[PDB]
């Protein structure tokens, strides 16, 4: 199942064009350059994931461009303040295709604990989001898990190989929800370690 | 209130027994010999007084059974620290004017007099340490000093 941006359609996928699409998806998902954009404390956890103890470079996602033109991924890591929302929208508009969005933390997801006069209640009110990370802040490995989720989403999307030939629509896979995928293992948990120890 | 052998040379009047720390009452005195444990005697008295509560007012109705349970624990050596202080506080707070009628001040007169005169028998029933709680696995208790 796929969603088309030019509706819910089926898979549009010759066998050489499928291999070319897989090669392009592999190259895109293994080379994701985030935009260096810091809103709040969630950005501290993101750049913590960039350091030696986590080494997000191992996934090939450490380049951290200062220009939106050179960046493939916008991580909204922090609160979408009302004064900063036009800035976020302009920076997202300055990014070039293909571009993906990770909303990081409760503030970027929904406004979080800041249901307040000066805060936009979630970045998905005005820009589309590919992966959401709950947490306040999410720990750096949660950001890495969301990066891997984005890689799985990229690895099965369909985009035009060229802008002069073929279908120009962007097809995104309707992936199974992580909640429903992990429900079988999560409900089966019985005992946990007592909180009196280290 | 209980009186000792030194109070036997006192005239049976309201004023004389009143200043000795007791009441003349019905003037039908009861003698307690050396073979009678004072804690068991006051337990019997408080059991009578607690079960004869009319139940109207809180201090008598809900504080006399507490004294009964404390005295029952002291009788079999199951008393815990703070029990005698609880009995003394019950005696102070069940006095005249605190309860609706005079049943409970009369109830706590022998308890306070026996604690005053025979405190060594009430202290002898305190053997176990104070334990009001049980352990809950996973929650570290707040260890008060
Ligand atoms: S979700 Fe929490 S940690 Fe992240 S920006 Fe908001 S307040 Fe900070
Ligand atoms: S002190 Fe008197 S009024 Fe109060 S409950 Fe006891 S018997 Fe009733």
């Amino acid at each position: 199942d796929y969603t088309l941006t030019r509706e819910i359609v089926t898979d549009p996928l010759n066998v050489f064009m499928g291999k070319l699409n897989d090669m392009v998806n592999w190259g895109r998902k293994n080379s994701i350059w985030p935009y260096n954009f810091g809103l709040s404390c969630c950005y501290v956890e993101m750049v913590t994931s960039f350091t030696a103890v986590h080494d997000v470079a191992r996934f090939g996602a450490e380049v951290l461009r200062a220009s939106p033109r050179q960046a493939d991924l916008m991580v909204v890591a922090g609160t979408c303040f009302t004064k900063m929302a036009p800035v976020i929208q302009r920076l997202y508009d300055q990014m070039l295709e293909p571009k993906w969005v990770i909303s990081m933390g409760a503030c970027a997801n929904s406004g979080g604990m800041y249901d307040i006069y000066s805060v936009v209640q979630g970045v998905d009110k005005f820009i589309p989001v590919d992966v959401y990370i709950p947490g306040c802040p999410p720990r750096p490995e949660a950001y890495m898990q969301a990066l891997m989720l984005l890689q799985e989403s990229i690895g099965k999307e369909r985009r035009p190989l060229s802008w002069v030939v073929g279908d120009q629509g962007v097809y995104r896979a309707n992936m199974q929800s992580e909640r429903e995928r992990k429900r079988g293992e999560r409900i089966a948990v019985t005992n946990l370690r007592t909180p009196d120890e280290i | 209130d209980f009186l000792t052998e030194a109070h036997l040379d006192l005239p049976m009047e309201f004023e004389s027994i009143g200043k000795a720390g007791s009441r003349l009452g019905t003037a039908l005195a009861m003698a307690v010999d050396h073979e009678i444990n004072m804690v068991s005697l006051v337990r019997n008295l408080e059991e009578f007084f607690a079960r004869e509560s009319c139940g109207w007012c809180t201090p008598c109705r809900d504080g006399l059974p507490w004294s009964v349970k404390i005295l029952r624990a002291l009788e079999r050596g199951e008393g815990q620290p703070g029990d005698i202080e609880t009995l003394e506080q019950l005696c102070r707070f069940l006095g005249p004017g605190k309860t609706f009628c005079a049943h409970a001040p009369g109830a706590v007169e022998p308890l306070q007099s026996a604690i005053k005169y025979f405190r060594e028998e009430f202290e002898a029933g305190i053997k176990q340490p104070f334990s009001n709680t049980h352990l809950i696995n996973g929650i570290q208790p707040n260890l008060l000093k």
